[PDB]
């Protein structure tokens, strides 16, 4: 509602969102990078190590 | 459970389906990717200038989503941090 913190799996989307804000660019390497499933495969990766974090600390939430 | 106990695993329901929106979100961008590339073969080498804007275009939009989402998903989190 205001700030949040530094949590392991707000790095993650925050990986997530830089590499997205790369893509939005359409520069000569995302163009290269598209036409293969470079981007595709290097989104996924980051999307699944953000969902894995996420569940992770919602886990240790619950202890408290 | 120990802050309000019937009605917080009544909250864990609500949590659960904001990361659903996260998640499906994540998956709306790839695959809007995924059709960019087949819409490139289609056109058999003639200019994708069109396309680049409208994937563009649609990419703001789904990332103006995901943001909302991850805000949504931000303060759940925090309230049930402290039930």
């Amino acid at each position: 509602t205001e700030w949040q913190s530094g949590q392991r799996w707000e790095l993650a989307l925050g990986r997530f969102w830089d590499y997205l804000r790369w893509v939005q660019t359409l520069s000569e390497q995302v163009q290269e990078e598209l036409l293969s499933s470079q981007v595709t495969q290097e989104l996924r990766a980051l999307m699944d190590e953000t969902m894995k974090e996420l569940k992770a600390y919602k886990s240790e939430l619950e202890e408290q | 459970t120990p802050v309000a106990e019937e009605t917080r695993a009544r909250l864990s329901k609500e949590l659960q389906a904001a990361q659903a929106r996260l998640g499906a979100d994540m998956e709306d961008v790839c695959g809007r990717l995924v059709q960019y590339r087949g819409e490139v073969q289609a056109m058999l080498g003639q200019s994708t200038e069109e396309l680049r804007v409208r994937l563009a275009s649609h990419l703001r939009k789904l990332r103006k989503r995901l943001l909302r989402d991850a805000d949504d998903l931000q303060k759940r989190l925090a309230v049930y941090q402290a039930g």
